[PDB]
RNA sequence: AGUAUGAAAAUGAUUAUUUUAUAAGCAAUCAUGAAUAUAUUAUAUUAUAUUAAUGAUGUACCUUUUGUAUAAUGGGUCAGC
RNA sequence: UGCUGACAUGAGUAACGAAAAAAAGGUAUAAACCUUUUCACCUAAAACAUAAGGUUUAACUAUAAAAGUACGGCCCCUAA
RNA sequence: AUCAGGAAAAUUAAUGUAUACCGUAAUGUAGACCGACUCAGGUAUGUAAGUAGAGAAUAUGAAGGUGAAUUAGAUAAU
RNA sequence: AUAUAUUUAUUAAUAUAUUAUCUAUAUUAGUUUAUAUUUUAAUUAUUAUCAUAGUAGAU
C-alpha cells in the first residue's frame, strides 16, 4: 500500500524512549545530553 | 491585545535573546522602530541603555527647573527652562522658548 | 513535448501581440442612456438606473424588521448584566471589516 | 437530445428542476436577474405555462381543463413561499394576459458580472401591477420605471421625447386603457422625482401626462419626413 | 472560500501561521493520553485512599 | 467640524514635504529664462521655435533661446500619474496598455470603464486621479491625451513552493505591478509635432527621374570615359 | 516624551 | 540576516531615429547608397555617431580526438566565489 | 551536468484535485460570506457521542464548571 | 469440544468525614491528525428513525449535516 | 384554533382568510412497532423526487 506516513504520533512512547528521562537515566543517553550541551543545542530532549 | 503576557514569565530564553541585542546589529533594530512610528511621535536621538543612562543629579548636569541657554541650532541664544527629563535619550525637554 | 532552445524576445513578442486576434478591440458600441445622459453599452441598460429602480423597490417593500417586545423594552443595566461584551477573532475582525474586499460599482461619465 | 434547449452543463434531472424554481420564483417576485443563458429557458418555461394556464381558463372542455391543470401542477414547486402559487397563478397572473397573443415575458440584457464576466440579464413578466391595495409601490414593471425616468429627464432637459421612447410607450398602451395608464405613469412619476429630489407640481404633470398619452393614442400619419429617397420605384419599360 | 477575501491559493494555512515547528517544548495539563497526569503543585494536603478517593489532612 | 482638505496648514505641510505643485516651465527655469521661453511661445502660437528674436515686455531688450530637445519635451505641459501596488503581471497590465495607447484620457477612461478585465478598474482611477491632477496644475481636461502609459513590476514579488505529483516540484511567484502614465496637450505638444513633421516633409527631397546617383566605387586612378 | 508633554498639558489647562 | 549609497548586468513595459510585409542559413566583416542626430573655424561640395536599401565573404566556442558545423562532451543569462 | 543569488523560456500555456444548485434580502457592495425559501447529496453516514493527535483551529480573552452513586485520570494491585 | 483457558492487594467493634489535584471547547472516514498541499490515500469505538427484508445486503430517507479557493458559455476533432 | 363583522339585555350562522391532522399513558429491563386510553388530530383527485434516464412498449 502507499507509503510516507511512517511517523504514528503517541505521547507516551515518544516520552519513554525519546524523553529526557528516558536519555538521563543511562550512560549513553547521558552521552547524548552532554554532547548537546556542549554543541549549545537548546532543545536536548522531548 | 489579548495575551495574558503580564501574569506569567514564558520564553525566558527568547525574551533575554530579545533584551540582549548585540550592540554593533542595534541599528537593524533602531530602522525599524523608527521607521514604524509617526512624526510625533519619534525623536531624533538614539535610545540608550541601563548601563549609559544618567542615573545621578552628578551625571545629569542639570535638573528640570534651571533656566538655560540653547545653542547650535534653530533656537539658538533663547534662553528656557528644563521642564523635564527624557530618561529614553539622556535628553532634557525645554518650554516652549526652547 | 519540451522546447529545444529558449525563444527569442522576438517569437515570443511577435507570436502573442502580432496577430490581431488576441488583441483586445477598441468599444466602439457605446451610447446614452435615455434616463440619463451618461455612457451605456449598445442593446443593454444602464446600471446606475437600474439599481435606483431596484433600490426604490427596496424601500417600498422591504419587510419590517423583528424587534421582540421583551428585549426592546429591557433596561441598559440588565442589557449589560444579561448580554455582556466579547472579544472578536482575527476573522470575524476581518471579516466585518468589509471596504477592502468589496467594491461598488463606478458610475460612468456624462456623454456630450 | 440536440437542437431542442440549452444544456447548461447540468444533468437532465438538475436542468429541470433549475427551470422549475426559476420560474417558479419569477412569479413569486416579479423581476429577477440572472445568466443570460437562464434567463432565456425559464422565460419559455413560464410563457408555456401561462399559455396553459390562460387555455384552462378559457375552453369548455372539462377534460382538457384537467389535464391542463394536472400539467400546471406538474411544472412547479408547491412548496414554501410558493405553497399557494397555483391560486396566485389561476387568479393574478393569467387573467393578465387573457388578450395578449404570448410574449409574457421579456429578457433585458445587463453588463457582465465583474468577477467572471458572466452576462447578466432582468427576467420579467410585461404589465404587472404598480400598486398594491395600499397605493404603494410594487417590484417589477422596471420598463415602465426606465421609460418614465426617461420622460422626466426630456422634460428636465426640455427636449422633445425620443422616437424610441414614444415606440416604447405605444407598445405598453397597446393593452392598457387611457385612465389607468394614466395613473400608473403619474406614481411613478411622483416616486421617481422625490427619489432624483425635483419638485413634483401635480398640475403640471397631469398636463404633461396627458399631453404625452394623446400623442400615444392619437392618429396623426406625418413623421416629420424622411429622406429624399435617391431610388426610384419605376416600372419596367 | 474559507476566507471571503482570499479568492486564490495564495499559501495561507487553514489555520495558523506556520504547520510546523518544535516538538521538544515542555508539556502541561492539556497534553496525553488519559492516564498522563502532570499537576499545579497545587495539592499535597492528604493521603489517597486504596479505594480511589482522598482523605485530606 | 474640521476636515483634513478643511484645514489649510496640514495641505501647506504635504506639500513642503513634496515639492510644489506647478508645471516644469515655472519649477525648472530661472524667472528671466521663464519670461523669454512664456513670450516664444505665445509669440509662436504656443510652442517654442528654434530661432526667434523675441521682446521682453515693459523692456528694449531682445532675446534669443536656444535649447535642447531634451529641454523642448521637459518644459511642455504635461501631468504624471502613479498607480499603488497592483496584484497582476506585466503581460496582464499590456493587454490593455497597448489599447490605451495615445487615446484621449476621457475615451480611455470610458474603454476602462466598460472593460471586462481587472485591471481596468485601477487604470481607469488612476486616470481620473491624472485629470484631476492637471485641473489641479492648471490644464484643461478636454485637452489631455496619454503620451506615455507603461508597467513595471512593484518589487519583492512572494515566492512558494508547489507540490507536483512522484516527488516532483514546482515555484508559484505571486507578482505585483505598477502602472505609470504621462499626460500631455494637444494644444502644445501635437501642434509642436506637427509643425516639426511639416518642415520635414517641406525638406524632403524631391524624386527625379535622371538623378544625379553618385557613382558609387573608388576612382581607381584612370579614366573609363 | 510627547506622552509625558500632552499629560502635563492637560493638566495645566485644568489648573 | 549591520547601516547608507547604488545610471552593475541579466530581465520587463513605453518612447525616439532608422530598416523591415517577393525573401531563406552562427546574425558578423568589408563594399555602398539613404534617413536621422550632434558639432562656438560645417569656409563646404564638411566631420562624426546610429540605423538589416543593396553587393561579396563567412560551417558558434571549449573539451577530446587521426579527424568534429558535426546529429560526439559542457553551457538559459548575468553578478559574486 | 562547478557553488550561491537574481532574472528569464516553456507561458499567461497545463492545471484550480471525486461533488447541484436557484432567487430575494443584508448591500443602487458579493458566484465565493450571512439569512429565508425551493432543489438536491450522505443517511449501519458526509448524523450523534467518544479514544489518539495536533500551529486553540471552537459558539474565544467577560473562554471549555466534578466528593461519588454511568467519572475518567490521580490512588491500591499486578501482566508483558 | 479439546486447542484444557491471566497475576496481584484478611472480620467485627469505638471514634471519624468540612470532601484536594488534573481532563472536560471544537476537530475527530478529517479544511482542525499521519501523508512535502485545505492531498479521492492511512486512521480506534458505541448509537446508528420508520417501510422492506434472513440480513448491519439492496431501495427510500424522518431528524441532522452538507452542497466545497474556481466560475459563465459552448458541447468541433479527440 | 386564531383574526375582522353581526343575529342578547366569550360569542351562533355566514363571507371568507391563515395554521394543524399532533402529543401523552399502559401492556414486567431497553428499541420498535400493534391495540386500547387522551386529543380536532381525516380519507378522495392530481403532482413531484430517488432507485443506471429506477424500470419495460413505442417515438
Ligand atoms: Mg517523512
Ligand atoms: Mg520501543
Ligand atoms: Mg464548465
Ligand atoms: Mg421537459
Ligand atoms: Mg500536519
Ligand atoms: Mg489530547
Ligand atoms: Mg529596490
Ligand atoms: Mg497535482
Ligand atoms: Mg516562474
Ligand atoms: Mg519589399
Ligand atoms: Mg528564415
Ligand atoms: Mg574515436
Ligand atoms: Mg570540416
Ligand atoms: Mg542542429
Ligand atoms: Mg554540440
Ligand atoms: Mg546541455
Ligand atoms: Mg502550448
Ligand atoms: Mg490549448
Ligand atoms: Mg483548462
Ligand atoms: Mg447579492
Ligand atoms: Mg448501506
Ligand atoms: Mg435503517
Ligand atoms: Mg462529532
Ligand atoms: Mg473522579
Ligand atoms: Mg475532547
Ligand atoms: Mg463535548
Ligand atoms: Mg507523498
Ligand atoms: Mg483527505
Ligand atoms: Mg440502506
Ligand atoms: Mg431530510
Ligand atoms: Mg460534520
Ligand atoms: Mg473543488
Ligand atoms: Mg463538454
Ligand atoms: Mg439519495
Ligand atoms: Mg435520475
Amino acid at each position: 500500500k502507499s507509503r510516507g506516513n511512517t511517523y504514528q504520533p503517541s505521547t507516551l512512547k515518544r516520552k519513554r524512549t525519546f524523553g529526557f528521562l528516558a536519555r538521563a537515566k543511562s550512560k549513553q543517553g547521558s552521552k547524548i545530553l552532554k554532547r548537546r550541551k556542549l554543541k549549545g543545542r537548546w532543545f536536548l530532549s522531548h | 491585545s489579548g495575551s495574558y503576557q503580564h501574569l506569567s514569565n514564558v520564553g525566558s530564553r527568547v525574551m533575554k535573546r530579545l533584551g540582549n541585542r548585540p550592540k554593533n546589529f542595534l541599528p537593524h533594530s533602531e530602522k525599524f522602530i523608527k521607521k514604524s512610528t509617526p512624526e510625533f511621535m519619534k525623536s531624533d536621538l538614539k535610545e540608550v541603555d541601563e548601563k549609559t543612562s544618567f542615573k545621578s543629579e552628578k551625571e545629569w548636569k542639570f535638573i528640570p527647573g534651571d533656566r538655560v541657554v540653547v545653542m547650535s541650532g534653530a533656537s539658538k541664544g533663547n534662553i528656557a527652562v528644563i521642564k523635564s527629563f527624557d530618561k529614553r535619550t539622556n535628553s532634557f525637554i525645554l518650554d516652549e522658548n526652547g | 513535448a519540451v522546447p529545444k532552445k529558449k525563444v527569442s524576445h522576438q517569437k515570443k513578442r511577435q507570436k502573442l501581440y502580432g496577430p490581431g486576434k488576441k488583441q483586445l478591440k477598441m468599444i466602439h458600441h457605446l451610447n446614452k442612456c435615455p434616463s440619463c445622459g451618461h455612457y451605456k453599452r449598445a442593446n443593454t441598460l444602464c446600471m446606475y438606473c437600474v439599481g435606483q429602480i431596484s433600490h426604490i423597490w427596496k424601500t417600498h417593500t422591504a419587510k419590517e424588521e423583528i424587534k421582540p417586545r421583551q428585549e426592546e423594552e429591557l433596561s441598559e443595566l440588565d442589557q449589560r448584566v444579561l448580554y455582556p461584551g466579547r472579544r472578536d477573532t482575527k476573522y470575524t475582525k476581518d471579516l466585518k471589516d468589509k471596504d477592502n474586499y468589496l467594491e461598488r460599482r463606478v458610475r460612468t461619465l456624462k456623454k456630450d | 437530445t440536440v437542437g431542442i434547449a440549452r444544456k447548461l452543463s447540468r444533468d437532465k434531472a438538475h436542468r429541470d428542476a433549475l427551470l422549475k424554481n426559476l420560474a417558479c420564483q419569477l412569479f413569486q417576485h416579479e423581476s429577477i436577474v440572472s445568466t443570460h443563458a437562464k434567463c432565456k429557458e425559464a422565460s419559455r418555461v413560464a410563457e408555456r405555462i401561462i399559455t396553459w394556464t390562460k387555455r384552462a381558463i378559457t375552453t369548455s372542455n372539462s377534460v382538457a381543463q384537467a389535464e391542463l391543470k394536472s400539467q400546471i401542477q406538474s411544472q412547479l414547486f408547491l412548496a414554501g413561499d410558493n405553497r399557494k402559487l397555483m391560486k396566485r397563478l389561476f387568479s393574478e397572473i393569467a387573467p393578465r394576459y387573457l388578450e395578449r397573443p404570448g410574449g409574457y415575458t421579456r429578457v433585458l440584457r445587463l453588463e457582465p458580472r465583474a468577477n467572471d464576466s458572466a452576462p447578466q440579464s432582468v427576467l420579467e413578466l410585461v404589465d404587472s401591477p404598480v400598486m398594491s391595495e395600499s397605493h404603494t409601490v410594487n417590484r417589477g414593471n422596471l420598463k415602465m420605471w426606465l421609460l418614465v425616468k426617461s420622460v422626466i429627464n426630456d422634460d428636465a432637459n426640455q427636449l422633445p421625447h425620443n422616437p424610441l421612447t414614444l415606440q416604447n410607450l405605444h407598445k405598453v398602451a397597446k393593452f392598457k386603457a387611457e385612465a389607468q395608464l394614466h395613473g400608473e405613469i403619474m406614481l411613478i412619476k411622483q416616486v421617481l422625482l422625490k427619489e432624483m429630489s425635483l419638485p413634483y407640481d401635480e398640475a403640471l404633470e397631469n398636463e404633461r401626462t396627458q399631453a404625452l398619452l394623446k400623442e400615444v393614442y392619437s392618429s396623426s400619419l406625418p413623421k416629420k419626413t424622411k429622406k429624399p429617397s435617391s431610388y426610384v420605384m419605376v416600372p419596367r419599360p | 472560500l474559507t476566507r471571503p477575501w482570499k479568492k486564490y491559493r495564495d499559501g495561507e494555512l487553514f489555520y495558523g501561521l506556520s504547520k510546523v515547528g518544535n516538538k521538544r517544548v515542555p508539556l502541561t495539563t492539556k497534553q496525553g493520553n488519559k492516564t498522563m497526569y502532570k499537576g499545579t503543585r497545587a495539592s499535597g494536603i492528604g493521603r489517597h485512599t486504596k479505594f480511589g478517593g482522598y482523605v485530606i489532612n | 467640524s474640521i476636515t483634513i482638505e478643511n484645514d489649510k496648514l496640514l495641505q501647506q505641510h504635504i506639500i513642503s514635504l513634496q515639492q510644489p505643485e506647478q508645471l516644469a516651465s515655472q519649477s525648472l527655469l530661472s524667472p528671466l529664462k521663464r519670461e523669454i521661453y512664456e513670450a516664444n511661445c505665445k509669440i509662436n502660437g504656443g510652442f517654442y521655435k528654434k530661432d526667434t528674436i523675441v521682446k521682453l515686455p515693459n523692456s528694449s531688450e531682445r532675446y534669443k533661446l536656444k535649447l535642447t530637445k531634451r529641454e523642448i519635451e521637459v518644459l511642455e505641459p504635461s501631468v504624471y500619474a502613479q498607480s499603488y501596488r497592483i496584484k497582476s503581471s506585466m503581460k496582464k497590465a499590456t493587454l490593455l496598455l497597448r489599447l490605451l495607447g495615445g487615446l484621449d484620457v476621457m475615451k480611455a477612461i470610458s474603454q476602462c470603464h466598460f472593460s471586462n478585465k481587472k485591471i481596468a478598474r485601477e487604470v481607469a482611477e488612476l486616470l481620473q486621479k491624472g485629470v484631476k491632477d492637471g485641473q489641479k496644475l492648471g490644464l484643461k481636461p478636454e485637452d489631455l491625451y496619454i503620451s506615455q502609459i507603461w508597467t513595471g513590476s512593484d518589487g519583492f514579488w512572494r515566492k512558494r513552493v508547489e507540490f507536483k505529483a512522484r516527488t516532483r516540484i514546482g515555484i508559484i511567484s505571486h507578482p505585483y505591478i505598477h502602472v505609470r502614465c504621462i499626460l500631455r496637450t494637444k494644444s502644445v505638444t501635437k501642434r509642436r509635432l506637427a509643425y516639426e513633421a511639416h518642415l520635414k516633409e517641406q525638406k524632403r527631397a524631391p524624386w527625379v527621374q535622371l538623378g544625379d546617383k553618385p557613382i558609387r566605387g573608388v576612382t581607381g586612378g584612370v579614366y573609363k570615359w | 516624551d510627547f506622552m509625558s508633554w500632552f499629560k502635563r498639558k492637560k493638566q495645566e489647562e485644568h489648573q
